[PDB]
């Protein structure tokens, strides 16, 4: 049961020397060669360290490695910490006729504290209701931090079933966006008074009200 | 921090289990109580769970040689425990500093406060940020969901030393059960006296612990834990006198005691 | 000299509730660590539980988390262990462990323990068959005697001959597992063939879960 | 996932110094104290090592222990190897609020090469057959080694179903004994010619023959 233990989040610093430690359990990792592999998210991986002391051609001198036999751990050191370091690293070894890979160590982070969230509500159209399915989408974006709650208010009683909310995602605006979906039937759509979608944030509450009259 | 002139209480130290390391170098942890020390020192610093073994003497590393070095004849104890929620918020902690570069190795029990520019190459960089010279002090990044070996750990190191000064720190004072009306030995912080402890009828003023007599002998000492006055009396002594009927008259003798109080007859002149 | 007794076992139950107690003497119960430890028959050691000297802090292994409970008191110097929702893995011998300063000094204190086994599938009436080999030659393993126990569940069975009067030459074969997971065994005693009619032989079978005691005569065919 | 790795059978030697190694995997075993426990087989356990360097009162000084940090292993050395050493050893550590115990390392070893197997048959009596039941038991004893095969032979075809055989057991004769049980029905008992239960050993085969006529 050979397994290499390493963290998942380290080196979250602007720039200076920082070390990453990967250690083994079942046997000594100094008996065989160990390597460090780097992968960019969404593309093919590469290798930063091979032969436990060397680097490939074209790979900058900033990366370096060392072996501590007292700890049974391997240390990977990066010096420059430039803007081209957005990758997760792995430590790989060889026990007997098999290969073992590490868990992975993600490294990503190398003006207005408050941004106004924009709320968009999409009522069903005539095309939706003729298929016996009504969808009500409550879209929110540009909020910081991404810790918001989405709730739906009916004419006289809040709903609990049929509302699904996804986790916020990073967009290309240094902000987060979230979506909410509600599955509804047409008989209660025309039997109510006004539909409201409300969102709660840090000392902020934005509610958008719509009416079934079109 | 220096701790002295107080009764040592290591009972709560080992009766807790929140700590992760209880390795005591030099002295065995099973007998701290019956040992008296002169000076007690206690350091405190926070280190990552990976660099906890480096506190032990003999090992080498970034922390063991550039920030904190222990001597090879260490006769103390090291206490370590994990505190992740207290030492790190949801955003992580960035006010903790550590050293990666130095001119040479660090002697044991030596700390450095200067934050100059570390020199690595031969060409000086004229005291500005650039190539071949960097800032040897580094900030550290914490995460709430990081690995178990990367959570913050608080390490407290205890050091015990002996000097020519009298011991100021000893193990918890032991108080045996009080036995009275028997020839026993007692040591009430000022004298190692042997004798009985009878119940007296004289009251002592509420500021005195000793007591003497006309002949200037300590024969009355106050017990501190229950506030009773007990007298001190020598147990017994005397001589063995014998009476003889004479020669060509008898062969048996009798043992006579001078003043020892007990076939057997209780005479006025002893036993 | 530290004295320990454990008596909490001796019965089988599937998924029930059981109580084990360890009584200690010769020291101060309100100052030192206590623990509970078990080992499987034929296997290695494994840790079960520990408790602080005042009972404030208690811990378990992740295999028994959710269930199990431990409590203590200093008035009568005893340890309380209560179990619930038992499984077939719980066949083990339990020792009450006593500490010295903490979990780093070591166990160093091991009681004699109590054999604790579990069983399921209730019980069924055993069948006794005192076979009588009236016609048999010499130069054999058994001259003339036979008793057979079959269709009994679960182990064990106390087999006695003539109310325990004779104990020499008694050989009891181990139980065998059949195709239906049923036990069966036989016991043989070497007796002279001249005492078939001049000596009365009684094969005694006792089963504890079935609470049956059947005594049968042996008569040659 | 702290676990301690040690063998199961070592020190099989007379009268000289041998060592036993227990090593850890998930973390460094030199951070906390490790202990060795010595248990009597079938009796209450004891302890030979506490504090990793000292001894209980009354324990002989023949045993000795040491710690190395390059391998992350614990070494216990035995010098005298007298007649008292018949036990299995364990190594116990402490990672965080939990105790872990070792696997165990058994240490036990510090006239006629051939024995004739006595084989006995017990055919069912009238008492067995009147309850719609037939037990034919094939008993074997006093064989060496305990590697035997029990087979049943009918009048014209060997049987496969209804035969159960148990493992041999150690008796008080420096030999082994085994038993075999057969469940049968009375209709084939009287429809056959002769019954046989044969056993096979190393270069030996003993066969017996009985008849239904009584
Ligand atoms: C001594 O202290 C104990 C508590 O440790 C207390 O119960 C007792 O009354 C005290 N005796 C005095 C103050 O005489
Ligand atoms: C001698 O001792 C006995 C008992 O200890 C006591 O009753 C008696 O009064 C004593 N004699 C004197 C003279 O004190």
């Amino acid at each position: 049961n050979f397994m290499l233990t390493q963290p998942h989040s380290v080196s979250e610093s602007p720039g200076k020397t920082v070390t990453i430690s990967c250690t083994g359990s079942s046997g000594s990792i100094a008996s065989n060669y160990v390597q460090w592999y780097q992968q960019r998210p969404g593309s093919a991986p590469t290798t930063v360290i091979y032969e436990d002391n060397q680097r490939p051609s074209g790979v900058p001198d900033r990366f370096s490695g060392s072996i501590d036999s007292s700890s049974n751990s391997a240390s990977l050191t990066i010096s420059g910490l430039k803007t081209e370091d957005e990758a997760d690293y792995y430590c790989q070894s060889y026990d007997s006729s098999n290969w073992v890979f590490g868990g992975g160590t993600q490294l990503t982070v190398l003006g207005q504290p408050k941004a106004a969230p924009s709320v968009t509500l999409f009522p069903p159209s005539s095309e939706e209701l003729q298929a016996n399915k009504a969808t009500l989408v409550c879209l929110i974006s540009d909020f910081y931090p991404g810790a918001v709650t989405v709730a739906w208010k009916a004419d006289s009683s809040p709903v609990k079933a049929g509302v699904e909310t996804t986790t916020p995602s990073k967009q290309s605006n240094n902000k987060y966006a979230a979506s909410s979906y509600l599955s509804l039937t047409p008989e209660q759509w025309k039997s109510h008074r006004s539909y409201s979608c409300q969102v709660t944030h840090e000392g902020s509450t934005v509610e958008k009200t719509v009416a079934p009259t079109e | 921090k220096r701790i002295s002139n107080c009764v040592a209480d290591y009972s709560v130290l080992y009766n807790s289990a929140s700590f992760s390391t209880f390795k005591c170098y030099g002295v065995s942890p099973t007998k701290l109580n019956d040992l008296c020390f002169t000076n007690v020192y206690a350091d405190s610093f926070v280190i990552r769970g990976d660099e906890v073994r480096q506190i032990a003497p003999g090992q080498t590393g970034k922390i063991a040689d550039y920030n904190y070095k222990l001597p090879d004849d260490f006769t103390g104890c090291v206490i370590a425990w994990n505190s992740n929620n207290l030492d790190s918020k949801v955003g992580g902690n960035y006010n903790y500093l550590y050293r990666l570069f130095r001119k040479s190795n660090l002697k044991p029990f030596e700390r450095d406060i200067s934050t100059e520019i570390y020199q690595a190459g031969s060409t000086p960089c004229n005291g500005v940020e650039g190539f071949n010279c960097y800032f040897p002090l580094q900030s550290y990044g914490f995460q709430p969901t990081n690995g178990v070996g990367y959570q913050p750990y608080r390490v407290v190191v205890l050091s015990f030393e002996l000097l020519h000064a009298p011991a100021t720190v000893c193990g918890p004072k032991k108080s045996t059960n009080l036995v009275k009306n028997k020839c026993v030995n007692f040591n009430f912080n000022g004298l190692t006296g042997t004798g009985v402890l009878t119940e007296s009828n004289k009251k002592f003023l509420p500021f005195q612990q000793f007591g003497r007599d006309i002949a200037d002998t300590t024969d009355a000492v106050r017990d501190p834990q229950t506030l009773e006055i007990l007298d001190i009396t020598p147990c017994s002594f005397g001589g063995v006198s014998v009476i003889t009927p004479g020669t060509n008259t008898s062969n048996q003798v009798a043992v006579l005691y001078q003043d020892v109080n007990c076939n057997v007859f209780q005479t006025r002149a002893g036993c | 000299e530290v004295q320990l007794v454990e008596s909490g076992g001796g019965l089988v139950q599937p998924g029930g509730s059981l109580r084990l107690s360890c009584a200690a003497s010769g020291f101060t119960f309100s100052s030192y660590w206590m623990s509970w430890v078990r080992q499987a028959p034929g296997k290695g050691l494994e840790w079960v539980a520990n408790i602080k000297q005042d009972g404030s802090e208690k811990y378990y292994v992740d295999s028994v988390k959710g269930r199990f409970t431990i409590s203590r008191d200093n008035a009568k110097n005893s340890l309380y262990l209560q179990m619930n929702s038992l499984r077939a893995e719980d066949t083990a011998v339990y020792y009450c462990a006593r500490g010295q300063l903490g979990p780093w000094v070591g166990v160093d204190y091991w009681g004699q323990g109590t054999l604790v086994t579990v069983s399921s599938a209730s019980t069924k009436g055993p069948s006794v068959f005192p076979l009588a080999p009236s016609s048999k030659s010499t130069s054999g393993g058994t001259a003339a005697l036979g008793c057979l126990v079959k269709d009994y569940f679960p182990e064990p069975v106390t087999v006695s001959w003539n109310s325990g009067a004779l104990t020499s030459g008694v050989h009891t074969f181990p139980a065998v597992l059949q195709s239906s997971g049923l036990y069966s065994l036989s016991s043989v005693v070497t007796v002279p063939s001249s005492s078939l009619g001049t000596q009365t032989y009684i094969c005694n079978v006792n089963h504890k879960p079935s609470n049956t005691k059947v005594d049968k005569k042996v008569e040659p065919k």
